[PDB]
RNA sequence: UUGGCACCUCGAUGUCGGCUCAUCGCAUCCUGGGGCUGUAGUCGGUCCCAAGGGUUGGGCUGUUCGCCCAUUAAAGCGGUACGCGAGCUGGGUUCAGAACGUCGUGAGACAGUUCGGUCCCUAUCCGUCGUGGGCGUAGGAAAUUUGAGAGGAGCUGUCCUUAGUACGAGAGGACCGGGAUGGACAUACCUCUGGUGUACCAGUUGUCGUGCCAACGGCAUAGCUGGGUAGCUAUGUGUGGACGGGAUAAGUGCUGAAAGCAUCUAAGCAUGAAGCCCCCCUCAAGAUGAGAUUUCCCAACGUUAUAAGAUCCCUCAAAGAUGAUGAGGUUAAUAGGUUCGAGGUGGAAGCAUGGUGACAUGUGGAGCUGACGAAUACUAAUCGAUCGAAGACUUAAU
RNA sequence: UAAGGAACUCGGCAAAAUGACCCCGUAACUUCGGGAGAAGGGGUGCUCUUAGAGCCGCAGUGAA
């Protein structure tokens, strides 16, 4: 696995970052490396939200954000539930692949590759 | 991917008591060397079972004389002639290294 | 540690003759200019 | 896994407690020895009354080793101490009686006297 | 007399007869086919040419070594066998006691037939003088600044200059390694198998040539 | 070596010892071959050939040297700026402090001693170790290769038998052969024994969080602790060097004169070393002398587009600093995911039951599980672009 | 970090080990203050009952 240019736990910290990122907005872009790291973290969430227990649910809480999501109108949920609702709902008959990455080029700043993640 | 578990199958045994860390095991061990062939028994607790297949060992230990011994064999290995599960140990993990450092009531495992 | 010469132009632009970049991968883009190979538009 | 100054209880009743290696016999810029193999080495702590004091410079067979050692048929066996019993020049051990149990592997050595009077061979 | 090539699978144990343990290296040695007779008249030294491993045939547009190229589709052919991934040539062999086109069983090999692996070593990239050359270290203490180092490359004045051979930091691993006198354990006519006894150069899958041995 | 000389260096050629790393000589320490012996044997003495390999871990001292302890087949002597500080150390020695003995009226000093006392430098050229790009090799290419030449390797102990024989009053005790098995060294490898294993499992302390309980997250060396997969590894597991051939050294001869004899030599003929050339392992056609074999491809008018073949780009690992190498690119298992396994951990959560409770039992070898194995196109390897021959001449056989 | 444990080195340099609190116990020598925290030992978590009875782990000043 990638170390990411940081020690684990702040490796650790950015994965879960990233991922509830992505659980939230759905299509984020980020670095080439970043992005191929977390496809794994966000698809082993999507498979603990499938598979829908208690148990699955805690050990998603292991991994999410504490993040609350404003929806269509005032009306407030968690990362949490919106793995386990909409974003497992979705794949229900998906069997893994849940994501893709779309390459962007170098940017600006560092040319470092952009890309697009985003749930499929 | 499956050759090594193919041509090692004829190696495996098949008449061996099932036991984890922890139990009391007698095991009767072939001597072949010097005049005659004749059978050692070695008793003591389960301290480690490892590997697969044909390469897994398993260790026993005991006190003889004051000095700890622990045996260490292939599981599979034909000097074995026949294992006995004397007594069933309640453990909490695999490995009971800790065990090396103890001597007399506080090395004790209690049976189940 | 330290160039006990100078070095000639000669010496110095047979040494860059590597130094260089090379033309990016990149294809015409059949529907929406130039794009670099498997990479999205991103602008079109 | 005995080298020069590692430190063995004596397993025999000459009067040696404790030992310190001086050297492992056997061929130039050999560095370690195991069970059944001959060191050189000298008495650091002796019993009174024995007949082998302290200082003494004497030679001993390996019986006991934490290592241990690894038999033909991939079988094993270690033991919690490192020991080893005093010798004559014709191997015979140099006290009467031979406390703690022995490997095996002295009888490939011709250690016979050493074998037959241990309380266990293993 | 004898030779086959195969893939190192990897490494188990069986029990001997005596109940003494044989570390063993397992070789897949399916598919060997004689491609080739090489001879004195023509090119000069007798050998054959044995291919391993079957690949695809060949296809326009063929991006990877996967599939035959023209060349090798046409040098197989001509032996009437599939193209192969592995080609190598055994000069120790009878060249009469081959037909091109035959297989290469394992069962030309039989238990206790003494034989010489050859392969390429596992790689290690670049390494420093102390892992590729086994030298010393210097002290890690008593203010040493001197830990992995390769030390003094050459004397001085006499001879100003560092001689060739030099033992220096480089590239490690990766070279043909011939392992000698090592025996067949077993020979197992399914699964295509050769036991060998003890271990063999290379990483897993990798490519072995077994040899009667020369000595 | 101590010196003599004062020829290079005073706009600086770092001094002793050790460490790391060697390399060369032979006046040979061991091992191999041999002559003489005041050589019975076992051991020795001395001389000749021989440089292939080997040739130690400690106590004391800054030490070199040396003495000692314990080994070993042996613990050789020398050169390389008394080899090696832009490789290390800095104990000693030419630094400022201080003290003793001694000398000096003194400031101070030493055929002396004592305690303390900054070791800078990003490698341009050659050299060396690795690793790429260009062009050449009279068409282009894919693969397999010969080997001019180069590198590597080269050591040796003990035991058994012969045989308690030969030798010898005895004591003692073989040469030549046969066999077994080690030390050191080299090399490959992870099945085993172990080490590590910072995205694996579990236990646990303090504190702050997720509103509370329960269950979890953060920080405290990965907080600490017990284990541990792949990989990488030695102390672990395999293997190698005591062979065989050819020519020789010191020798040993045969035949044989010059020189009626004698004579190994002058012509001839043999025999004879761990040494030489091969035999073993590795590299190797930029071997510009650029070699060989098999297979594939074939254009027209410098250009434009192509063939075989590749690359760019992309997914990667058995490979890797980067290039390179190798597995793959939808006519697809290359990676990720998914499902199922191996191995690891060791009995999840929730619930029920027992207990005042800490907890315990059951559901249930449970739950979890990076790198390992399989299956499966769910996700990504899209489209596309670039490079790439048309075979010269002269003479001979056909 | 196996086995070993100063064999390293000018020299144990560096590191490792010791370490808090409560309770036992503590030498030569001495200027009678000291030495002395000499040395060397023991204990420690959690629950319940009124010092015992239990419960759990490899390990209880479980980290610093
Ligand atoms: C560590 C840096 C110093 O290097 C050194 O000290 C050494 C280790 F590099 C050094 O001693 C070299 C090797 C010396 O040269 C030798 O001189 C001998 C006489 C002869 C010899 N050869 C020819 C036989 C020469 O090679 C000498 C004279 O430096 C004193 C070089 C000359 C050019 C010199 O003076 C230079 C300029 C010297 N220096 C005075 C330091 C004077 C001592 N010092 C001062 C400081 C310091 C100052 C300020 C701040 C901090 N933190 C530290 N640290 N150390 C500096 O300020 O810097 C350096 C480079
Ligand atoms: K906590
Ligand atoms: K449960
Ligand atoms: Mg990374
Ligand atoms: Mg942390
Ligand atoms: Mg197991
Ligand atoms: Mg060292
Ligand atoms: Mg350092
Ligand atoms: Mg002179
Ligand atoms: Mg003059
Ligand atoms: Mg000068
Ligand atoms: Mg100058
Ligand atoms: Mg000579
Ligand atoms: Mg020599
Ligand atoms: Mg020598
Ligand atoms: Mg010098
Ligand atoms: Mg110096
Ligand atoms: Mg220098
Ligand atoms: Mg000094
Ligand atoms: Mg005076
Ligand atoms: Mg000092
Ligand atoms: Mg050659
Ligand atoms: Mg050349
Ligand atoms: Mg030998
Ligand atoms: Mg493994
Ligand atoms: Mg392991
Ligand atoms: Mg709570
Ligand atoms: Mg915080
Ligand atoms: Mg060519
Ligand atoms: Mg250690
Ligand atoms: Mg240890
Ligand atoms: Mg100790
Ligand atoms: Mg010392
Ligand atoms: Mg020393
Ligand atoms: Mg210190
Ligand atoms: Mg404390
Ligand atoms: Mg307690
Ligand atoms: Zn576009």
């Amino acid at each position: 696995y990638r170390k990411l240019g940081r020690t684990s736990d702040q490796r650790k910290a950015m994965l879960r970052d990233l991922a509830t990122s992505l659980i939230i907005s759905e299509r984020i872009e980020t670095t080439e490396a970043r992005a191929k790291e977390v496809r794994s973290v966000v698809e082993k969430l999507i498979t603990l939200g499938k598979k829908g227990d208690l148990a699955s649910r805690r050990n998603a809480a292991k991994t999410l954000r504490n993040v609350e999501i404003l929806n269509e109108d005032e009306t407030t949920q968690t990362a949490l539930q919106k793995l386990f609702g909409e974003i497992a709902e979705r794949y229900t008959e998906r069997q893994g692949g849940y994501t893709r990455i779309l390459k962007q080029g170098p940017r600006r700043g560092d040319g470092a590759e952009s890309v697009i993640i985003e749930l499929v | 991917h499956k050759l090594i578990e193919a041509v090692t199958k004829s190696q495996l045994r098949t008449d061996l008591p099932s036991f984890r860390p922890g139990d009391t095991l007698r095991v009767h061990v072939r001597i072949i060397e010097g005049t005659r062939e004749r059978i050692q028994v070695f008793e003591g607790v389960v301290i480690k079972r490892r590997g697969g297949g044909v390469s897994e060992t398993f260790t026993v230990r005991k006190i003889s004389s004051g000095v700890g011994v622990e045996r260490t064999f292939p599981l599979h290995t034909p000097k074995i002639e026949k294992i006995e599960v004397k007594r069933r140990g309640k453990v909490r993990r695999a490995k009971l290294y800790y065990l090396r450092s103890l001597r007399g009531k506080a090395a004790r495992i209690q049976e189940i | 540690a330290v160039p006990k010469r100078r070095t000639s132009k000669t010496r110095k632009n047979k040494r860059r003759t590597h130094f260089k970049i090379s033309v990016p991968g990149m294809t015409e883009c059949p529907n929406c200019e130039y794009k670099l190979s498997h990479r999205v538009c991103k602008n079109c | 896994m005995i080298q020069q100054e590692t430190r063995l209880k004596v397993a025999d009743n000459s009067g040696a407690r404790e030992v310190l290696t001086i050297k492992v016999l056997g061929g130039s810029g050999r560095k370690t020895a195991n069970i059944g193999d001959v060191i050189v080495c000298t008495v650091k702590n002796a019993t009174p009354g024995g007949v082998v004091k302290k200082g003494d410079v004497v030679k001993a067979v390996i019986v006991r080793t934490k290592s241990g050692v690894r038999r033909n048929d991939g079988s094993y066996i270690k033991f919690d101490e490192n020991a080893c019993v005093i010798i004559r020049d014709d191997k015979g051990p140099r006290g009467t009686r031979i406390f703690g149990p022995v490997a095996r592997e002295l009888r490939e050595g011709n250690f016979m006297k050493i074998v037959s009077l241990a309380p266990e061979v293993l | 007399t004898k030779g086959i090539l195969g893939r190192k699978i990897g490494m188990t144990q069986v029990f001997g007869e005596n109940g003494e343990l044989i570390p063993v290296t397992v070789v897949e040695a399916k598919e060997n086919v004689v491609l080739q007779k090489k001879t004195v008249e023509v090119d000069g030294y007798n050998a054959i040419q044995v291919g391993f491993e079957d690949k695809k045939a060949y296809k326009k547009d063929a991006k990877s070594n996967k599939y035959a190229n023209k060349p090798a589709e046409g040098h197989a052919k001509k032996a009437d066998a599939a193209p192969k991934r592995f080609i190598r040539e055994f000069r120790n062999v009878d060249v009469d006691a081959y037909e091109v086109g035959q297989e290469v069983s394992v069962d030309t090999f039989v238990a206790g037939d003494v034989i010489d692996v050859t392969g390429v070593s596992k790689g290690k990239g670049f390494q420093g003088a102390i892992k590729r050359h086994g030298q010393s270290r210097g002290p890690m203490s008593h203010g040493s600044h001197f830990h992995r180092a390769p030390g003094s490359v050459g004397m001085a004045s006499d001879a100003s200059r560092v001689f060739k051979g030099q033992k220096m930091p480089g590239r490690m691993g990766g070279n043909t390694v011939t392992v000698q006198n090592l025996e067949v354990v077993q020979v197992d006519t399914e699964n295509k198998v050769i036991l060998v006894k003890g271990n063999v150069p290379g990483p897993k899958k990798g490519l072995v040539e077994i040899r009667t041995s020369i000595k």
